[PDB]
């Protein structure tokens, strides 16, 4: 047979990653929301009971909030919308290339391995008014870091640097995939080098953008360090990772933290649901 | 434009020697040779792609050569197909002109009288992959009728359909190139589509080539003892001789005919070893007219067992080595040894091993 | 070809530049006295080397680069090896791939990890091995699966399906197919999740920071933050910012070694016909 | 044994003292050091972390000062009254500076006991002002007539929203009168009375025209107080208020050229030394000469005040120990724990140690005032200091207290003190949502 | 083994709708048909891909319709060619050999003597992607060839071949499964392969089979008046008729009057609306004694105009529609009023419309 002989192998190949993924995450799941079905502070432990959807209703009716959220995704899609716009052209001089045997295909991969706490501290120092290589080219007494908007385009530049090599290279793996004889067939059809693409080329790897359009627009919608290490909350720039830090760890508010988590655990998922049914031919189907 | 090929060549870590020869505007040209003997190497050269080593091509008066291949007009179909598996049939035909003049006023008349020309006019729903071979093996060559460019270049274009697809295809792939719209360097091994279709056949083998008559010229007066044996798939089979001008030889036979062809032979110091080159299609049985009125036609076959039907006309594997005649239908042979045939003696083509240049004609 | 590669020279440098000018900024504070860091100056003038001679001070910064460099090198494998199981069970086979495991590693590493920390830690307080290598590999390994999930599935269906085909044909049990036909055409599909999965487990300092408590497995991320050069409330300029040039250089030699197998176009094996 | 916990950031010293606590005393059980990050909160959430799962460990522990009682409020850390009928509350306070021993009471009873201390005082650059200022409305007054030259008018303070703004904030508050909360940990007695007002809009514009003066300009919002120990070392500062650890910083520093236009190129005898990290130990000749070259354009003087010299009560910080209550045993806690700040430990802890240390009658004596000549000054601004704001909470409060205060930037003294009280109220009553 | 198919329905909307046949040990079963009628489709069906939908398939003493295909022991060949574009053609070739027995002694020698065979000695260490298109397809003939397997199973093996070399790779083919292969199913639409090769052939039109006949009983006697109109090539059926039993007329004059066989003929008693059907290859110029050895075989006296020379055996076209007529070479003709069309009375096979079967051979 082939139906039960396909899925008796299927089911004890994916046993490990499932097993190993719900052995180590799934209580930490629960509790995590067991946390948010009731008030809990760890300065005054067993001093609380159910309270029910009073973490939600306080947080949802705030102004400190919608402030840290319409900075991370104003934040976001301004960041993933130029950075994949740029992962093209990187990914094409990486793959298009006579002397990149090495030489580019790398050093346009080693600025995504620097740790995120030494290379903040890099950006932080470099736009300091008196200190720094490129803070001396403004003007005298400049400090773009006080203001908010400079501040937050050095926080989306140190971002944009920082996962260029992200989808810099899988729109270069899902890019070397491409035959040969399709190419050619345009290039022979009447059509340059701009017209090949979003046209013949683009709709082959539209399976492989769906992997760099997804995983970093979680990360970068979770910004934490690049702009904590920077200017961590400076004239209402903190983003909503930094509020799900500061109301549970600095502050011990457990029934509180969860909730912030739960609240853009949602929000990310929505984001995640209409990506995948945007593009159609996704992972599953 | 006419596309003078002025000694090409390609090389590799060798493709094709110098292919010093023109094609002029308007009419064919059929590539044809035995099997990986820079034949489709010739066509991408000649295109955009694979750029050449020589250092020479000229479509037109211009010097087009390392240039793009979008800015020389060329439609192609090549022996794999494009035939991209994201776009449905529709877009598949309507991509090469959808990036020239855009009106929708028409493609919407354009692909639906190029698909109703291939016979694909109720497939116009599927995409690549729900198609099966004689399907986007059309739908390839219409990606390149549709476009109307200044040449069409055909790369092995009907290979895989049935027998009347094929003989309505190579009506209207001519009835619609009569018009006007290329220089069309057409390239097939089909034996009957060279002979058909093309104005001028060129035939070649490892680059080199050897004769670039006209589809007769080739199946009459054949040079170089090649595409001698080669054209016409019932092969001329070879039997030896010796020079003996006036009657030459046979493997079992000495005496020959046809001096009205010996007196340009007779200024010749050709070795004495002498193919002799007999088609096989010249031959009959002498049970039906001993040949001709005079009776005389030179009954010489003996040995033949393997009488293949084939159906309109059979073929016996003459022996005196594996040497093959046909004979009609009617034939009344069944592996015996009854079949004395009649060769025609005024009509075939004397050969040497050395230079085979022993085309003598016109 | 001077055309074509006079371009292909400049935009081979504008490049080159743009993504290695912060890589010399944070080597230009890293190779400067401990007086001239805050003077700009991006060429570094009267340049020391006492930074990376401070750092590797005795049993500090070895002790925490081995138990990293030992620890991204087995999270990479283990997290590819049956990370891709479960990949080749989604993209080539009929059933499993329903939407309940692809919800679930969907939902799994888009959670956020900083409410997600403590439980892991009370966890591993008193089941098992609390700050050693296997106790802080889990954690990795499980969510770093979630990428190599989706970036094997969608680069182990883009194999021609004829392929496969002729690979039952031949009688080849999915022990082999799965070891001479789909593997080696998708090689630029599996050093593009055993590098993503390495720079992952490699950087990352949220969960490492707290699971880890003596020698016995602190990471160099971790390791590299919690840097003291002469007094609580300050930044060792000389410490952070200068050892990310020698925990860069295991990410440099690996990158280097796995970029060969993204060879360009490597398939010819279409209808042709 | 005992296993005491300290962070990163100054723990050799510690580990040296365990060390002449542990092998140099008698064989009574052995101590270590196994230290927690320098994150200086990180560190407070994994001890909280760990004492709330109550495993059996960590006997005592080293907490900041403003970690007074309140880490200590459910019963983490144990009070001292309840010893094994020991010496604890007999010996923590037997003589110990009057200050440092009210950041370790919760409400009446002490819950820790300080082993180190540090406090605020002005350094002035005494080329070019022999008349350092001693009132803040005089003190920017100094730097408005010294406007005239380019650069020497940047007044450096600590002022970056973080811990530096309460902390240099509440000692202007306090030394005007007023408690931020109370002299308890219920109300907010800030502008409750016209008599706590009339003091908190003065400290609101002195923290207002010092950041929007006719010298100071941007980059005074977003600045810690490492740019406040760096601005004085490059050349272009006056006034800058930073804790005492600046002269061993400029005397180790300034040799290097990184000098504060003074010439300190190095004299050859240090010169001739290639010497590894750490540029300290020149047998003392070297630092003698050092310190009297940097004598005449390095001053100091007590914190400037804000009232008719009434000294401005300074926020003083440190580090404390205390007996963690996730110990089934606390005697040999209890019994080390005042052999870990004795004679000894506490005079080596600051003689060769970063952290001012703290006793009866340490700071006056020639076997301490060879590394700390503002020893005269630090010993008063230790009897009279003002404890940051005693609180049953206190990291939710100082981040909505310095949120307040943000945008130090158009403050607009006389208005945003009720938006501040009623931040503070928000904070200490548990409603909303920290910013 | 005994491959028995029974009512194979496959379709997606269709596909091949009621195939119910057998297949006995050693004997060939060439498929045939025009393109899109389903002939893949059934080579996959044997071999297990595409499961079928309401089929029932047997092998041997089983049903095996839905066993693992990698269960069969079915060697195959595919329309395209699917193959390892990494592989080297060396190991590619010795696949199928490393993966149930491994001796690198046999390994090393058996595929060196199929590439022997397939004329493939000298391109033997190369990657599929820098071979031609004709050596792909020797190279997936080679990797099939070399199994001794319990079956064959093979689609259009011989695309883009020169008639030169396929004929040897036919014959050698024939020899191979002469030594043994069971049930060597070998689609393909050249007529000329589909007559010398398979020992049964199986002409379909859109899924339904129309004739299982051998490939003599075929092409002398056709079924289904389809049958007639795709095999042999030039096939001409325009004619129409109308029958009156002694002077029935036709479109030119008195043809049809052969008694010997009449009898079934009238004993048939159809619609009028019947069909004549005469072959291209009987139609003959005036130069022959007609009728057999004799005159009034009704010499048609055509007008036409359309001459097509290939070779030395014209084809003349003639309406007076668009009939075709085989011609002898020395007929010396042209495009204009011309020769008198002689047709023998002897192989008619006359059809007839509305059921479309008129056998006439039973
Ligand atoms: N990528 C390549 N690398 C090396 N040699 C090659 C490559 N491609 C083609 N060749 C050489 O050129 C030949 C192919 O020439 P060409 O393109 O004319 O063949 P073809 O027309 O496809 O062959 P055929 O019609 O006989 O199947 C090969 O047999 C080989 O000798
Ligand atoms: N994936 C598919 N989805 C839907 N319909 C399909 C699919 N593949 C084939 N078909 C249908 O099957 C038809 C062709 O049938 P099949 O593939 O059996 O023909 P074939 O015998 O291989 O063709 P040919 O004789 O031209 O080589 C197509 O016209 C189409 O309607
Ligand atoms: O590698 C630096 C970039 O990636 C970071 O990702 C880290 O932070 C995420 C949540 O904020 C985590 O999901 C992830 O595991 C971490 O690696 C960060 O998202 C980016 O800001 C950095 O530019
Ligand atoms: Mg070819
Ligand atoms: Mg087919």
């Amino acid at each position: 047979d082939d139906k039960k002989s396909e899925r008796r192998l299927a089911f004890w190949l994916i046993a490990p990653a499932v097993l190993l993924m719900l052995a180590v995450t799934a209580y930490p799941i629960g509790y995590a929301v067991w946390l948010s079905l009731q008030r809990y502070n760890l300065a005054e432990p067993h001093d609380t009971e159910f309270i029910g959807l009073a973490n939600y209703v306080t947080v949802l009716t705030d102004g400190y909030w919608w402030t840290a959220f319409a900075v991370t995704l104003g934040i976001t899609v301004v960041s993933v919308a130029i950075e994949f716009a740029l992962g093209l052209a990187l990914a094409l001089v990486m793959h298009r290339t006579i002397f990149g045997k090495g030489a580019v295909r790398t050093a346009i991969l080693i600025p995504y391995g620097i740790v995120t706490v030494a290379a903040s501290y890099s950006w932080y120092y470099a736009w300091t008014p008196g200190t720094g290589y490129l803070a001396n080219l403004l003007p005298e007494g400049s400090a773009p870091l006080t203001d908010q908007l400079p501040s937050l385009a050095i926080v989306v530049l140190a971002e944009v640097w920082k996962t260029t090599p992200f989808m810099a290279l899988l729109l270069l793996a899902g890019l070397a995939l491409v035959p040969q004889d399709l190419l050619n067939a345009a290039q022979v059809d009447g059509a340059g080098p701009w017209k090949r693409l979003t046209k013949v080329i683009l709709p082959m790897i539209k399976p492989a953008i769906l992997v760099a359009l997804l995983f970093r627009t979680l990360d970068a919608f979770r910004i934490f360090d690049n702009i904590y290490i920077l200017t961590g909350g400076s004239n209402d720039t903190g983003s909503v990772s930094i509020l799900g830090y500061d109301n549970l760890f600095k502050a011990f508010n457990v029934g509180l933290g969860s909730a912030i988590s739960v609240l853009i655990f949602l929000s990310v998922a929505i984001i995640a649901f209409i990506y995948i049914k945007i593009f159609g031919a996704a992972a599953p189907g | 434009a006419e596309i003078v090929l002025d000694r090409v060549t390609k090389s590799y870590p060798a493709a094709v020697k110098e292919f010093s020869m023109t094609i002029a505007d308007g009419e064919f040209i059929i590539l044809v040779g035995p099997s990986g003997c820079g034949k489709s190497t010739t066509l991408n050269m000649i295109a955009g792609l694979e750029e050449i080593t020589s250092g020479e091509l000229r479509i037109g008066g211009e010097r087009v050569n390392e240039k793009a291949p979008k800015d020389r007009d060329i439609a192609m179909v090549f022996q794999s197909y494009a035939l991209y598996p994201h776009m449905t049939v529709r877009q598949n035909i309507a991509f090469p002109l959808t990036l020239a003049k855009v009106p929708k006023a028409e493609i919407a008349a354009k692909v639906e009288e190029t698909a109703k020309i291939l016979d694909l006019s109720e497939l116009l729903d599927r995409k690549p992959g729900q198609l099966s071979g004689g399907q986007r093996q059309r739908v390839a060559m219409g990606r390149a009728i549709v476009r109307s460019p200044k040449a069409f270049l055909m790369d092995q274009p009907l290979s895989n359909l049935d027998a009347k697809l094929r003989v309505q295809m190579r009506a209207e792939i001519s009835r619609l190139q009569d018009r006007l719209g290329t220089t069309t360097v057409y390239v097939t091994h089909d034996q009957t589509e060279a002979m058909t279709l093309g104005d001028r056949v060129v035939v070649m083998l490892a680059g080199e080539v050897q004769q670039i008559g006209t589809p007769d010229e080739l199946y009459s007066s054949p040079a170089n003892l090649f595409v001698a044996g080669f054209i016409g798939s019932p092969a001329m089979n070879f039997f030896p001789a010796t020079r003996t001008d006036v009657g030459v030889r046979l493997p079992f036979g000495e005496v020959t005919l046809t001096p009205h062809m010996l007196d340009l032979l007779d200024k010749q110091a050709r070795p004495e070893n002498i193919i002799v080159g007999i088609r096989p299609e010249h031959i009959e049985d002498s049970a039906l007219l001993d040949g001709y009125a005079r009776i005389r036609a030179l009954t010489f076959s003996v040995r033949a067992d393997i009488v293949e039907s084939l159906g309109a006309d059979k073929y016996v594997h003459f022996t005196t080595n594996q040497f093959i005649a046909r004979v009609s239908a009617d034939s009344r042979v069944r592996t015996g040894e009854q079949i004395e045939l009649a060769i025609d003696t005024t009509k075939l083509s004397i050969f040497d091993a050395a230079t085979g240049l022993n085309l003598t004609r016109d | 070809d001077a055309r074509r590669a006079t371009w292909w020279s400049v935009v081979n440098i504008l490049v080159i530049v743009y993504a290695l000018i912060p890589v010399l900024w944070i080597l230009s504070l890293s190779l400067k006295p401990t007086s001239s860091v805050k003077d700009g100056k991006l060429i570094p003038t009267e340049i020391t080397f006492a930074n990376y001679k401070a750092i590797f001070s005795g049993d500090a910064f070895t002790s925490a680069l081995f138990n990293s460099i030992g620890i991204g090198l087995i999270t990479t494998i283990i997290a590819v090896v049956i990370g891709g199981m479960a990949a080749y069970a989604v993209a080539r086979l009929q059933f499993p791939g329903k939407q309940l495991l692809i919800g679930v590693a969907l939902l799994i590493a888009m959670f956020p990890h900083i409410s997600l920390v403590t439980p892991i830690f009370n966890m591993w307080r008193g089941i098992g091995l609390f700050d050693t290598w296997p106790g802080l590999i889990i954690p990795y390994i499980t969510f770093a699966l979630p990428l190599a999930i989706y970036t094997l599935s969608a680069f182990f269906r883009e194999i021609p399906w004829d392929l496969e085909k002729a690979a039952k044909m031949d009688g080849a049990t999915p022990a082999q197919a799965f070891r001479k036909v789909i593997a080696p055409l998708a090689a630029p599909g599996i050093v593009t999740a055993a590098i993503l999965v390495f720079i992952f487990a490699w950087n990352d300092l949220l969960l490492a920071l707290s699971l880890t408590a003596t020698q016995r497995a602190i990471t160099a991320p971790v390791a590299i933050a919690n840097f003291t050069g002469s007094s609580q409330f300050e930044e060792p300029t000389g410490s952070i910012a200068a050892g990310a040039m020698v925990i860069t250089i295991p990410i440099i030699i690996f990158v280097l070694i796995f970029q060969r197998r993204i060879v360009a176009g490597l398939t010819s094996g279409a209808v042709k016909g | 044994v005992i296993n005491y916990y300290t962070p990163a950031n100054e723990e050799a010293t510690f580990k040296a003292v365990a060390n002449r606590c542990n092998e140099q005393l008698g064989g009574r059980f052995q101590i270590a050091q196994r230290n927690l990050p320098k994150g200086a909160d990180d560190q407070r959430l994994q001890l909280a972390r760990r004492l709330t799962g109550n495993d059996k460990s960590l006997d005592v522990m080293a907490l900041d000062v403003v970690w007074t009682a309140e880490f200590a409020e459910a019963g983490w850390a144990v009070p001292l009254s309840e010893d094994p009928a020991g010496l604890a509350e007999a010996d923590a306070t037997e003589n110990t500076l009057p200050g440092p021993l009210e950041t370790a009471r919760w409400q009446d009873e002490l819950y820790a006991a300080p082993i180190t201390t540090n406090t605020q005082l002005l350094w002035y650059r005494a080329d070019l002002m022999p008349a350092p200022p001693t009132t803040w409305d005089g003190m920017l007054d100094e730097a408005n007539r010294l406007y005239r030259e380019g650069g020497p008018s940047w007044i450096a303070v600590q002022g970056k929203q973080y811990e530096g703004m309460v902390v240099w904030f509440n000692t202007l508050l306090q030394s005007a009168g007023g408690q931020v909360l109370s002299d308890d940990g219920q109300r907010v007695t800030l502008t409750d009375t016209p008599e706590h007002r009339a003091a908190t809009v003065k400290a609101l514009r002195i923290i207002k025209s010092v950041a929007t003066a006719p010298g100071a300009d941007p980059s005074i919002t977003q600045t810690d107080e490492n740019t406040a120990r760096l601005a004085l070392e490059q050349g272009k500062a006056a006034l800058e208020v930073n804790w005492p650890y600046v002269l061993p910083s400029l005397l180790e520093n300034a040799v290097k050229g990184g000098v504060s236009f003074l010439p300190l190129d190095g004299d050859p005898a240090l010169q001739g030394s290639i010497n590894d990290v750490g540029t300290f130990s020149p047998t003392d000749e070297q630092f003698d000469i050092a310190f009297d070259a940097s004598k005449k354009v390095f001053g100091f003087a007590p914190y400037p005040g804000v009232n008719p010299d009434e000294p401005a009560r300074v926020t003083l910080g440190g580090l404390n120990l205390a007996v963690a209550s996730t110990s089934q045993h606390k005697a040999e806690a209890f019994e080390a724990i005042r052999c870990l700040r004795n004679v000894e430990n506490q005079r080596y802890t600051s003689i060769e140690g970063g952290l001012p240390a703290v006793r009866t009658s340490l700071y006056d004596d020639p076997a301490f005032q060879k590394k700390y000549p503002q020893y005269e000054i630090i010993r008063q601004q230790l009897t009279n200091a003002a404890v940051r704001p005693a609180t049953p909470v206190y990291q939710a409060v100082s981040t909505r207290m310095s949120a307040t205060l943000a945008p130090i930037s158009d403050i607009d003294p006389e208005r945003t003190a009720d938006e501040l009280t009623e931040a503070v109220q928000k904070a200490i009553d548990g409603k909303g949502l920290i910013p």
